[PDB]
């Protein structure tokens, strides 16, 4: 309901990643999408391991560097509607508990799909350009930056 | 029993919060759920 | 860096400034006059019984006994006071019949009631108005809006007063950045924040050139019609009547209960695309108590006596022009207002050259005139929390229960005293 | 006398509060259901584009469309995706006196709680848990209500001015000495509304230049007070006097953000009880805390005053201390009194510049006598002036109510928050789809209660409030504590793992 | 069973692929030892 009946918190969308059981929750959900591509018939493993990681990335992108605002209306007047969750989190402060966490998932789920893909050619060249799509506006340097001033307003 | 059995599906539907949705919802999400754990027992039965 | 030694020390050398500041005794209020009764028609102020020009319920009602009987049906069976927010329990079935009441008489789709006449547009502006916004706002704006305008963190630009020379230069003005980044023009909402019968000068905005200018430039207006809610019109349904002026054209009309209808709290009232957005972000509807059953009930049969008989309203208007015309005389003191206004003031001509000796002349008049039997008081403003703060004034207020006689010859006695004190 | 801590408090009576954590089980499963909620939401904005019309909703006219859209799409996306699907639970009409027992006009929707529609028929008699009622003062009857007939008789309604002008009649000086000898003070000063005594006053104290310190979960009004005042603010950990004496301490040594200069003075905004928590703030700790930094104090006893205390006069008399150590005394009359308006305390000097220097007093109108009269009459039977008994009776009769609904509860096996002299008593439910079903389970078993979700608290912290009052008896409490243990076991709602 | 081909295919990864993979490693332990430093303010 109302923001700020039962808390001070003018927007609520800057602390819901610090909360008890959200890492071992969202650890639990990149394992469950990745037991439901392992049960199609008619893929092979290596082609598992990459869909999980494209996947997993590409929602990983929309939700965390694409979508800008809140989804509820808030006492603070609109400060944080032109801004992506990742750069609300924690009210701007860097290297946090939880903005290190983040960082460091994809790698290593980068690390076991490139030993159960058998270092191949082409799944390299489509699982290091789809890792860095999301590394790139996690620096502390993309803070705000819109290239050629697309998804600006 | 039937009196206990329809109690369990009453327990699943606060946990996954399918009780605030409309009929149609709920048979949307049922469909997919019984089709991902029907097609996950096919390849156990292929690979086990 | 910073020793522990020298931390410990720092905290010793500090010392606060006080809570209040002092150096009063002199202030020109900080002396309530008590009134023993009621404040009706005739009342006792600082033991001294005379005819108030200063209260302001203009069609009487405040004593009306029909109104009195009702209130008493509604706390017999209500009790006093609710005991909830309105989003818990706070709801009566009065609450709800009062909202679907007024909304009939504005010929409006909805309203929404408040149970505090200030926080009902210093809750209402903020709510739709957010940081990249723009508001155009008159210079003769109220305190209220004042605060409303403030809470709400966008870019206030103000215009002279009621002049649309000046508006539609400033329009232009907006235009000539809407090419510079036309990108950004699509996202930003324009505001013009107006108001019907000013309550700091006794004038009326002109509406009906507003309304083109709206359509002219894509701005939405906000009517705050506080004052002429009940008074201006045939109907006394406002401003919007005292021309012809569709009542779809305006977007959302805020106005209180404390005036005409002689009861607790204010109201807003328009369509329900507009309306039904305040019930779950104003923020003094959502954490606060609701109005009380039996204030709710007094406000209910003023709505009945006022649509019962609308005669009402050309009795006040007709009395209204007649104390005005008699106050082009004084000399020394100048009418500011129009003549279809119940409120105007009356300033002071040829200021010496400071507030302080301004508010002591203007006291000495309003203290004098009270020795007879004429109860005046004049305008309070808080000069620092202010932008743009009015002169010292002595306001008249003007209702349906003083007779002919009785206006006459108060307009006669503030004469006399103004003519032996400012010479 | 019991313990003393080294912030320099002391305390009388042992000070016990509890706030178990959520169970990892049960905090893994609430994600479940916002994610199912979050992902559904998505698939019904893009079906309401080239699909359904909708055609029950509101839109802007037709002579309006090349205006900027009104609002902001995707903020009210949580309103309509939801707090549209449970919205059943809120604005429940009541048709008689709240309290103890009360009506509620029975409503049903046909499409989803996006219209609705009165049947006809009154539930005769709900137990009234969802109000503010402590000390049973809501009553249409007795020798209360039949004293503001008589001064509605001869005053009207409403006033028609301000304080300042014309609109200062002699009942509203008589309700102000008494509520000073009442506190304990020098002076006060009545407002007329709640909400209004803190937003509208707190900017008259401070300005640029000062410092405020405010708690984790201070209300809306004491947040938005500061917000107009023009100050910096900076908040603490909840009761956590280790958390304010360090903000308190590097505030003095560092001095001003980017000038470096010294602060012109320091207020810190705590509240008594804290209504959503349940909790008792910790004043002996706070007392002692700005005596040795020279801060100011502001106390909102809202909720404690007439509820706290072994005569009623607040949380300053239930911990012992003196009322001339806070600076600056807030509270309501809409809790305990039955009636409206607000109050400011202090010293003499205090209320002398807040009687020509609040926004209040200048612009809004005063109290109205029909109110004043009620808060006259029920102010004068707690101190026994009156001559009865009924004002002992009911300030003991609300601790006794506690102790033992309190006390039942937590051996059933809930996980209950707070204080455990509270007459607040949040109930928790973690879930999402429990909100909705307490809510309706209750009023089905004919109980009224009040249930909060995500926005409104934290995302794992969902819970329902339980305000208790001296109106309700024994037998009352019997037949309440056997529904809320039925719809516990249905609902699964036993939580506690250290019963 | 099918496991050490993986592991035999580790030895025969091109030295491209094994130069990103220990960068990579190089990044994480430089982000562990990090502050945390309010971005930039009023400077
Ligand atoms: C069988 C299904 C199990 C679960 C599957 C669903 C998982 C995907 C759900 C999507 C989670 C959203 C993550 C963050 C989204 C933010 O952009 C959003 C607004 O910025 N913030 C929230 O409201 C965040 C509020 C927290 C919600 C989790
Ligand atoms: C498509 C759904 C998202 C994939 C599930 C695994 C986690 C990715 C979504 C959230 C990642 C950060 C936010
Ligand atoms: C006992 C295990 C139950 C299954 C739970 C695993 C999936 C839970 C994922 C819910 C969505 C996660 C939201 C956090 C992503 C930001
Ligand atoms: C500080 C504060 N202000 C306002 C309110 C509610 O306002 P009212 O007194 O009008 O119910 C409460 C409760 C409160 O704690």
């Amino acid at each position: 309901m109302n923001v700020g009946t039962a808390h001070s918190e003018v927007n609520p969308n800057t602390r819901v990643m610090n909360s008890r059981g959200i890492w071992l929750s969202y650890v639990l959900a990149i394992g469950l999408l990745h037991i439901v591509l392992l049960s199609i018939p008619f893929v092979s493993v290596p082609v598992v391991w990459t869909l999980t990681n494209l996947i997993h990335n590409m929602g990983m992108y929309i939700f965390l560097h694409t979508v800008k605002g809140t989804p509820f209306e808030t006492p603070d007047q609109g400060k944080a509607r032109l801004l992506t969750h990742w750069e609300q989190m924690d009210y701007g402060v860097q290297f946090t508990a939880s903005r290190k966490f983040l960082t460091i998932t994809p790698i290593v789920l980068y690390f076991l799909t490139s030993f159960y893909t058998k270092y191949d050619q082409i799944h390299f060249v489509l699982n290091t350009v789809s890792l860095m799509s999301v590394l790139i506006p996690k620096l502390p340097q993309l803070h705000g930056v819109r290239i050629f001033g697309i998804n600006k307003y | 029993a039937w009196k206990q059995m329809s109690w369990f599906y009453y327990q699943y539907l606060l946990v996954t919060a399918l009780y605030m949705l409309e009929p149609w919802e709920r048979t949307v999400f049922n469909s997919m759920l019984v089709s991902i754990v029907g097609m996950a027992l096919y390849t156990g039965y292929v690979f086990m | 860096d910073l020793t522990v030694k020298e931390k410990e020390e720092l905290i010793e050398e500090w010392q606060p400034e006080p809570l209040v500041p002092p150096v009063p005794k002199d202030h020109p209020a900080l002396n309530y006059n008590i009134v023993s009764g009621p404040p009706s028609h005739k009342t006792v102020v600082n033991g001294k019984e005379c005819i108030n020009f200063a209260s302001f319920n203009f069609l009487g009602l405040l004593d009306n006994p029909r109104v009195k009987a009702a209130a008493l049906a509604s706390l017999k069976k209500y009790g006093v006071g609710t005991c909830g927010p309105r989003g818990f329990y706070g709801t009566f079935d009065v609450h709800l019949d009062l909202e679907d009441r007024l909304a009939k008489f504005m010929k409006t789709e909805e309203a929404i009631i408040y149970s505090y006449g200030f926080a009902t547009i210093a809750s209402a502006i903020p709510a739709y108005s957010k940081r990249g916004d723009i508001v155009f706002v008159d210079r003769a704006a109220c305190f209220a809006i004042q605060k409303g305008l403030q809470a709400s963190r966008s870019d206030i630009k103000l215009f002279k007063h009621n002049d649309m020379a000046d508006l539609e230069r400033l329009l232009k003005e907006q235009e000539i950045e809407d090419q510079k980044n036309p990108r950004k023009a699509r996202v930003t909402r324009r505001f013009i924040v107006v108001e019907g019968l000013y309550m700091n000068t006794g004038t009326i905005c002109p509406l009906p050139e507003l309304v083109k200018l709206k359509y002219k430039y894509k701005a939405r207006i906000f009517l705050e019609e506080s004052l002429s809610f009940g008074v201006l019109g045939e109907h006394g349904r406002g401003v919007t009547e005292h021309y012809g002026i569709n009542i779809d054209d305006i977007d959302l009309i805020s106005a209180n209960m404390e005036n005409a209808l002689a009861s607790i709290g204010g109201f807003c009232c328009g369509r329900s695309f507009v309306i039904d957005h305040q019930r779950l972000s104003g923020q003094g509807y959502c954490f606060s108590a609701s109005l009380p059953p039996l204030l709710a009930a007094a406000a209910i049969e003023a709505l009945n006596i006022m649509e019962e008989n609308p005669g009402i309203f050309a009795v006040l208007k007709e009395k209204c022009g007649q104390i005005h015309k008699a106050l082009q005389g004084i000399s020394g003191l100048k009418v500011v207002g129009e003549s279809l206004s119940p409120a105007f003031h009356l300033q002071l001509e040829e200021s010496t050259g400071s507030r302080e000796q301004d508010v002591r002349l203007l006291q000495e008049i309003v203290d004098q005139c009270m020795n007879r039997s004429i109860a005046l008081t004049q305008a309070r403003y808080l000069e620092k929390e202010e932008k743009c703060l009015p002169p010292p004034s002595i306001r008249v207020v003007v209702t349906v229960e003083q007779t002919e006689e009785e206006l006459e010859r108060a307009a006669s006695t503030i004469k006399e005293v103004a003519q032996a004190v400012l010479l | 006398i019991h313990h003393v801590t080294q912030n320099g408090g002391l305390y009388k009576r042992p000070f016990n509060e509890a706030f178990e954590e959520t169970p990892m089980l049960v905090a893994v499963l609430t994600y479940v259901g916002y994610g199912v909620l979050t992902l559904f939401g998505y698939l019904r904005d893009f079906l309401r584009y080239w699909r359904i019309e909708k055609c029950h909703h509101a839109t802007e006219r037709e002579e309006q469309k090349d205006f900027v859209s009104l609002y902001q799409d995707f903020e009210n996306f949580y309103t309509r995706n939801l707090y549209m699907r449970i919205r059943d639970n809120w604005n429940r009409p009541i048709c008689s006196v709240p309290g103890a027992r009360v009506d509620i006009m029975e409503r049903q929707s046909h499409d989803y709680n996006w219209s609705f529609k009165y049947t006809g028929n009154i539930i005769k008699g709900v137990i009234n848990m969802g109000s503010y009622n402590y000390l049973g003062f809501a009553r249409n009857t007795g020798s209360c209500q039949e004293a503001a007939a008589k001064v509605l008789e001869e005053y009207g309604a409403g006033v028609c001015s301000t304080r300042q002008e014309i609109g200062n009649l002699d009942k509203h000086e008589e309700l102000e000495e008494l509520v000073a000898r009442f506190l304990g003070v020098e002076a006060a000063m009545a407002y007329g509304m709640g909400f209004a005594t803190n937003s509208m006053n707190i900017p008259a104290l401070v300005g640029k230049g000062c410092l405020i310190l405010s708690d984790e979960l201070n209300h809306a009004s004491l947040v938005l007070g500061a917000r107009l005042s023009g100050a910096t603010i900076r908040i603490f950990k909840h009761n956590n006097m280790q958390s304010l004496e360090k903000l308190l301490k590097d505030a003095i040594v560092y001095g001003q953000p980017r000038t470096r200069r010294p602060w012109k003075k320091i207020l810190i905004l705590v509240e008594g009880i804290y209504s959503m928590e349940g909790s008792i703030v910790r004043l002996p700790e706070v007392i002692a805390l700005k005596k040795k930094y020279k801060a100011y104090l502001y106390l909102d006893e809202a909720h404690s005053i007439g509820a706290l205390g072994p005569t009623g006069r607040g949380v300053v008399e239930y911990f012992g201390l003196d009322p001339e150590d806070v600076d600056v005394m807030m509270g309501t009359f809409t809790k305990s009194f039955g009636a409206s308006g607000g109050y400011i305390g202090g010293k003499k000097e205090l209320i002398d510049y807040l009687r020509t220097h609040s926004h209040s007093a200048v612009y809004a109108t005063s109290l109205s006598p029909p109110v004043v009269e009620q808060i006259i009459t029920s102010m004068k039977c707690i101190m026994g002036q009156d001559g009865t008994s009924l004002g002992k009776e009911c300030v003991q009769q609300l601790a006794e109510n506690t102790r033992y609904f309190r006390r039942r509860l937590k051996e059933m096996g809930f996980i209950i928050y707070g204080n455990e002299d509270s007459p607040v008593v949040p109930l928790m439910l973690y879930m999402p789809a429990k909100i909705g079903a307490f809510g309706r389970e209750m009023l089905k078993r004919n109980i009224g209660v009040v249930v909060v979700g995500f926005p409104a608290t934290p995302i794992i912290e969902s819970r329902a409030r339980f305000c208790l009052s001296a109106a309700h008896t024994k037998e009352i409490l019997d037949t309440a504590l056997k529904e809320i243990d039925e719809v516990g076991d249905l609902l699964q709602l036993k939580y506690s793992r250290h019963r | 069973w099918v496991l050490v081909e993986m592991v035999q295919a580790l030895y025969e990864a091109p030295a491209y692929h094994l130069i990103l993979e220990g960068i990579l490693i190089l990044w994480i332990i430089r982000l562990l030892f990090s502050k945390t430093y309010k971005l930039q303010e009023r400077s």
